[PDB]
């Protein structure tokens, strides 16, 4: 075991971890790949998502060549902090955790050629700005960008280990999403310019699509059936003023209860989304149905309804006959225009 | 105390934490046993559970063999930072920590033959992907995955020290919402392109308690749905009474449905409870529509027949819906 | 001043912190007393409680005896890292920390004979498994288990210093929802697979304040229940009035029922509040259901008799239900 | 620069930071003052308040006398931790924060005489036990107590740098309170005895008064108008049974909606506050208004109302006529008793 | 790299971090610029906002001048602990941290002339006092105050590097609830008894978006108020219809206010939204009370005059109330 011990001590003799490999001589080329163990929950309220990854970085440091019986060396967590590693960070990260239980979840392997494979298990919260105008029928490409914080592209350049599509791998059971479907991913790279210089950025976009079955059964169907119910009032006789006033007013209250709860699920955004417009139209349809009856009652003459046997009786309102067709049709048209637009 | 003090200083002098026991020889076998303290939380929104346990690791290191002391040295927890310990981690662990009051909740115990016992008191939040389609009648299988980070089976091996008895304290677990039905220990090797890695798995099966949802969710929904049938026994000409009853049951059902959405967690997809609430909402929706057809067919144009048939079909179809519902979920 | 500085240097020269006093000799006796500064939170959601206390430990360490200084040496808390301290921990704590503003709230006071006084200011969240069957008429018993993590009873022994006076400050505690009826100090031994360990238990008995729930929860339910009986004093022919009263009190009961439960976590087993709220829900459900028979048995076919008996049976049965309920839970 | 550098290296020569100044010789006197930059939010639910302060401590240490061109030295953050400072803590603190951005928010100065001025910027959460019987018309004195954790009054005593009224200074734009007015403060000091001895405690009480205007428009006015609206039923004709039953029962449901919402704003206490009694009494009034109609309807003989051109008709109930006076008067009296008691 | 290694070690040889550039000389001028990454949250309850940014500081240190290398030397971020940096802090920050994955998000970049670039990625929750009387039609002015904790303008001076171009990324900021209308950079020397202190202020003017409140708060309130006027168009004899319409609108209005009281933040004082909701509640309260006057005059003690006048005054007075409200708040 002496031979293994000696090599470790000799490696860091004069090694300066403040200087990148090839400083002032060439450009350090870091090869990266990611294995997504679990694509964590997405928070619409905070407009962020969690992702658990094995972040692998590979680069060459000629200062760490060695010769010995073995061809691969495993470095202790203390040894890894003693050498130079890329100062990679996530541009859109909000608060990230490098797990340290029970030991540091890192691993630094050195090959005799001088190539270093450096893996760490991370939990990352990342910013995913969302345009929620199509909510709940919206799709997003949540990004995950990383690069060197301090080194410009003249000093450190990042590349994917293999074909960009195959460099990011998502575990088969790794989808931990409730309201989204991970359709796929596109992996790209480019240059981003800031006030300090030009930096290389590696980008991965996860394309998410919101599942709508929840909002169909929680919001859309109750709203549609209450609007239909508010229109069912049109088929009652015009002489039942208390019944049609109770009918119309309580459907307004039902819309208020549905509208209030429907917006609790929505993130607290101050602009209008596709569900707000649908509820606003349903609110206007329910409001108009009670205004429709108010006009019918103004032209009602006799306070008694048809007795069922035969003295004169009120005639079926012409407002009602038209409203039994116009109101369902206008709502029907609105639904086709609404759904064809967003679907 | 001086004799033991010099005995310990002898062990650490020349110790190399960077080399595993029996370095270059056969793999070091590490036995593990867990004494579960509690499962503090189980959250569907985050899809994880919080676990407190005593995590023990047991292996043999010849470099730590000591003679002359016929006692098992229980040392201060700070000595653990100067020895070799396995690089064990929990694969599905979202966040965890070792308790630190009053001191760090860590234990090292040496034995004369070089055997090391290493215990940690850990609270961990472990990821548990849950299938909540049958919620609240669902049964969950939440696991804890134990693996080596940077060693293969050529260097380290894992096993449950004590067979199926390696995990105790499961009867101590008191989850208000679940009951521990079973637990298992699995030992396996995970083969990747880079080699084979030791794996230990501890898994629990959880059965959710349904009684609260019977009293809180199902019974009120059943009683409101039954209440909507009181309309069928009222006169066809009692428009104010029958509309007020029907429309207020719809409002009551929405109140139950919308406010239940707040007490219950934010799980954004259709579950078993959603299908029952949506089923009862459709029934009360149809009861209100039932009178409209009666009201229209009378004033707009038999009448006793529709009420008579509704007095039977509505209770019968709801019973059939329940029969199909509970068989498909129980 | 240098004389004191020289004295302290001698004590820590060669001091071994990994070895307890009298290693291999008789067990070190550790005496504990607690001054409770406050109990801040007692949460049913997390099934724990928060406790801020001054935690003192007394033991004799011959290695720390000093002479020539006729004073007790209170030292900077940073010296605690250079001494042996018990590996004391709170067996049922979920998360705890020692306060650190402006400095770490830690105290080390030595005495000439070698006695060590080790005081900490700790806020600890401790697990208290609560029995909520009788809630909100429930009485709880929350404990704080003090145990040695690594050392067995062969190495360390605990005792309450001062007997039943070892805990002070309990009378000053004010809880927004409980009253401290009593507290007890227990001392015992717990036997595990790895050997016996010393245990000190501190427990409180908590009685919940019932007056608030009477005004908030019970009184509105009682009044709505009495309101539902107003229907029995209205003419059988006032279908619109009696259905509107009947269904709106059912709606009112649901309103009470729907978002009362957010005051407590989703804990699924039957409680005293649940039985009463569901007891009142069944009564209002039956009061409206009773009119279905009243209306039908006149128009569809003893109208006054059915109403007459309900004017007695419903008030009488509800009082019988209340009598049985309050006696059972009180 | 050399002169400044030499003094620092010389200062800690032979200095023992484990011993307080004048150990075994006299009592170390600490003069303290506070500048509250912002009296942060107060939480009724948690019974705690936040406060951002510059906590200034002053004392004398003869061991740190120096001579040189400058009369004041600014110690580094590392240097400040190498010397003895008071172990001041907050007796009712819950979870305090010492700000460490971008550097440690601390400053330690030394005068030639050996006087140390030591300042830090802290966000303190502190315990404020509240007796909420008169809520929302309650006032509180939230304390802020501090002292030496380990050193008894025989060793370390604290005092205010100047007159106690002028030792706690609040910034003019410091009040960050939404539900309280910071009337003022009183500054005092005393002695506290514990199991470890007697200690000097420096105390500050912030006197707070709750703003009531929010609760008048949110709780009191809707509840008063709902009670008034329940009495408005007394002015309807006795023959309109469905209208006065709906009137009374829905006012009960309105009170239930208001009463439940009012509690959700209240902190989770288990005793009756002032607002609890007002809501309970309003509930009793609204309850009694519907019971009153139950009695009126029990003596109505004819189901038809007055025809407008007078066959006999029911007279206006004497229960109604007396209720039109008794109910407004009893509620008016209850309001004088309630509002005089708490204001 | 041999020559570079010598040069870097040469600069830090004898370097005294405790002393500022030009110590005992002219004040060091520190130029600053900020690149805002996002404004994550703006909470009215806590009266603060969260800001993530890249915080750069520029100053000249002749002790760090180097020649012969035509390159700007970016050094491992850990070297920052070995250099002198300004004692800069944020005067109104509540909670802040430097990001630390994978390494500390910090940058040091030297330049041949001696210019030092020191950059941090900071997420800071900064205190912002808000005047919410005109909520939700309010415009806020949140700031970030940058000051030197210890030094005065005799020692250190701040300035915005690049003038009004110092801060970037504002145009790309998207907030779900606000919109950035303007931002300003202010340089000033605050004066106290001790002396003048450097100060930099970055302030944004936020104008809240109104679309959500129009559809969720103002439109429902307007429609309910207009709906309450329907009673004025119903026959005086329809007591059951006008009372049910009137009281349910009162119930609906309280349902809106109480249910939107919990969605809207806990800002406990009278805001513009409160006045409008309160105003609408008074109008529906008066509309129901209008019929009480109508019912009493007919049955108790002309009739059409009260209704005819109400069909105009109520729509007119609500318009007058709206005119006053919108003119006052816009
Ligand atoms: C895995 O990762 C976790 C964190 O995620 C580590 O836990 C932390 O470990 C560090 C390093 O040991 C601890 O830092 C220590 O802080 C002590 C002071 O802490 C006080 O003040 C802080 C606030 O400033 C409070 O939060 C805290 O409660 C205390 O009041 C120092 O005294 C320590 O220094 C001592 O040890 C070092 C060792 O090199 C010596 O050089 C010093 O001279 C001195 O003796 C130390 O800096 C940190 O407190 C830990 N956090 C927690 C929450 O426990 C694990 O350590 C890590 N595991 C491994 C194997 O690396
Ligand atoms: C929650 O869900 C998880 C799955 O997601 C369940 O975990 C599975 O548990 C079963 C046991 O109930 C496991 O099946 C067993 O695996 C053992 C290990 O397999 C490794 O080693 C064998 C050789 O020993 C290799 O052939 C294999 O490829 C692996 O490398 C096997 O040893 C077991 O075989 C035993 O039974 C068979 C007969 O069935 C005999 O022929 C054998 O001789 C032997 O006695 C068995 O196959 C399964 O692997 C686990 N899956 C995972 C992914 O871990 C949890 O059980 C579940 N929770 C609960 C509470 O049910
Ligand atoms: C909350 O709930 C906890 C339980 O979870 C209660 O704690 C129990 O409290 C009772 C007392 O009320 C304890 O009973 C007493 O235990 C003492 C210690 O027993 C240990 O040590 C003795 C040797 O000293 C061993 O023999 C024994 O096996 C234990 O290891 C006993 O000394 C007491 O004995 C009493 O009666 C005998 C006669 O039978 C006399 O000879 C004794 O002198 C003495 O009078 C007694 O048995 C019990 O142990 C506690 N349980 C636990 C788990 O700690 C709390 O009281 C409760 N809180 C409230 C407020 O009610
Ligand atoms: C949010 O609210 C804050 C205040 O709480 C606003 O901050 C103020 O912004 C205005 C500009 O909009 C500032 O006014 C300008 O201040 C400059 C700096 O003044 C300092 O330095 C001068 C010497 O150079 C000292 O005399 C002075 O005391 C300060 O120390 C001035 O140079 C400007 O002068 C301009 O106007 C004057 C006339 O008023 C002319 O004579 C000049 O030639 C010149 O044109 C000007 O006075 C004000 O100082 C800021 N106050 C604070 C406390 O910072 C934010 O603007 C606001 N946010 C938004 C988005 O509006
Ligand atoms: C938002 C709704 C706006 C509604 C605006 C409504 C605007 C408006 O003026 O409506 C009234 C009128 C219908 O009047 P309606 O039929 O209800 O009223 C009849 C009318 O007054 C006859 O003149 C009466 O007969 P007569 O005098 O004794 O000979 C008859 O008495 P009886 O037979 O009962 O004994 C009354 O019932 O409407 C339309 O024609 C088109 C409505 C299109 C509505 C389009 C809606 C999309
Ligand atoms: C919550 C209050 C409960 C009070 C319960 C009170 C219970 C109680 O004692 O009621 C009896 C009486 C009912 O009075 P009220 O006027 O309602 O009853 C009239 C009475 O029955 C006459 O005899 C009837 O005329 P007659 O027979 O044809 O000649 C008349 O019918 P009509 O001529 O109109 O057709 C009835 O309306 O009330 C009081 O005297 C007021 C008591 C104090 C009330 C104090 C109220 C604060
Ligand atoms: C050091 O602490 C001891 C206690 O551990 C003090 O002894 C107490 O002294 C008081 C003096 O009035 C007595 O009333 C107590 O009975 C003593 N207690 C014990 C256990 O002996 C001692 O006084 C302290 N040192 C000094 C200098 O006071």
């Amino acid at each position: 075991t002496t031979v293994f011990t000696r090599i470790l001590d000799r490696l860091l003799d004069g090694y300066d971890n403040r200087l990148r490999p090839g400083l002032g001589e060439r450009v350090t080329e870091v090869k990266t790949d990611i294995f997504v163990t679990s694509f964590g929950p997405v928070s619409d309220h905070d407009m962020e998502y969690t992702i658990d990854v094995f972040f692998r970085q590979s680069w060459k440091d000629e200062r760490l060549k060695f010769k010995g019986p073995m061809t691969v060396l495993r470095l202790n967590n203390l040894m890894a902090s003693k050498i130079w590693t890329p100062d990679t960070f996530f541009h859109n990260g909000k608060k990230s955790v490098a797990h340290n239980m029970t030991m540091p979840n890192k691993l630094l392997r050195i090959t005799e050629d001088g190539t270093l494979l450096y893996t760490m298990r991370l939990t990352v919260r990342a910013e995913c700005p969302m345009h929620l105008e199509d909510f709940p029928m919206d799709a997003h490409a949540c990004p995950l960008k990383f690069g060197s914080y301090a080194y410009t592209r003249a000093e450190v350049v990042y590349e994917w280990t293999r074909e960009p599509a195959r460099s990011v791998v998502v575990a088969e059971d790794g989808s931990r999403l409730n309201q989204y479907d991970l359709l796929g991913q596109t992996v790209d790279s480019g240059i981003v310019q800031s006030s300090t210089g030009e930096y290389v950025v590696m980008t991965t976009h996860f394309h998410l699509k919101r599942k709508i079955g929840y909002f169909v059964i929680q919001t859309y169907l109750p709203c549609i059936m209450t609007v239909i119910l508010s229109q069912v009032s049109f088929w009652l006789n015009r002489e039942s003023v208390p019944a049609r006033t109770v009918f119309g007013v309580t459907t307004v209250l039902t819309m208020t209860t549905l509208s209030i709860s429907a917006r609790n699920s929505l993130p607290k955004v101050a602009y209008a989304t596709a569900m707000d417009w649908f509820i606003a139209v349903c609110y206007a349809f329910v409001f108009s149905a009670l205004i429709e009856f108010a006009t019918v009652n103004y032209f009602t003459k006799r306070g008694y309804a048809w007795d069922g046997k035969s003295k004169t009786f009120n005639s079926v309102s012409k407002i009602d006959r038209l409203s039994r067709i116009a109101f369902p049709l206008l709502f029907g048209i609105f639904n086709l225009v609404y759904w064809a637009t967003y679907l | 105390m001086s004799f033991v003090k010099e005995t310990v200083d002898k062990l650490l002098k020349g110790y190399d934490i960077r080399l595993r026991p029996d370095f270059g020889g056969p793999p070091v076998c590490v036995g593990m046993n867990i004494d579960i303290a509690s499962i503090d939380m189980v959250s569907e929104v985050n899809m994880d559970y919080t676990l407190t346990m005593y995590f023990q690791q047991y292996w043999r290191d010849k470099r730590l063999a000591y003679s002359g002391i016929p006692l098992n040295l229980t040392l201060d927890n700070r000595v653990a930072d100067q020895l070799w310990v396995p690089d064990t981690y929990f694969l599905n662990d979202k966040k965890s920590f070792v308790h630190g009051v009053t001191v760090k909740n860590r234990m090292i115990r040496l034995h004369p033959d070089g055997t090391v016992l290493y215990g940690l008191r850990i609270t961990t939040t472990a990821a548990c992907m849950m299938d909540l389609r049958r919620y609240p009648l669902d049964e969950q299988n939440c696991t804890l995955e134990i693996e080596s980070y940077g060693y293969t089976t050529d260097d380290i091996e894992f096993y449950w020290r004590g067979g199926d008895k390696a995990v105790t304290g499961v009867e101590r677990i008191e989850l208000p919402q679940f009951s521990i039905v079973e637990h298992r220990l699995v030992s396996r090797n995970v083969v990747f392109a880079t080699g084979a890695y030791p794996r230990l798995s501890l898994s629990f099966r959880l059965k959710r308690n349904i009684g609260y949802f019977i009293l809180q969710t199902y019974m009120p929904s059943i009683l409101i749905t039954i209440l909507s049938w009181v309309s069928f026994w009222i006169n066809y000409d009692a428009s104010a009474a029958r509309v007020a009853l029907g429309i207020t049951t719809v409002l009551t059902m929405t109140t139950i449905n919308t406010h239940l959405r707040e007490t219950l967690p934010k799980i954004p997809y259709v579950k078993a409870i959603d299908m029952y609430l949506m089923g009862c909402f459709v029934f009360v929706f149809l009861a209100l529509l039932e009178y409209a057809f009666v009201n229209y067919i009378f004033f707009g144009r038999d009448v006793n027949a529709i009420d008579r048939w509704s007095r039977i079909v509505f209770p019968f179809t709801f019973s059939l819906f329940n029969l199909v519902y509970w068989l498909y979920y129980v």
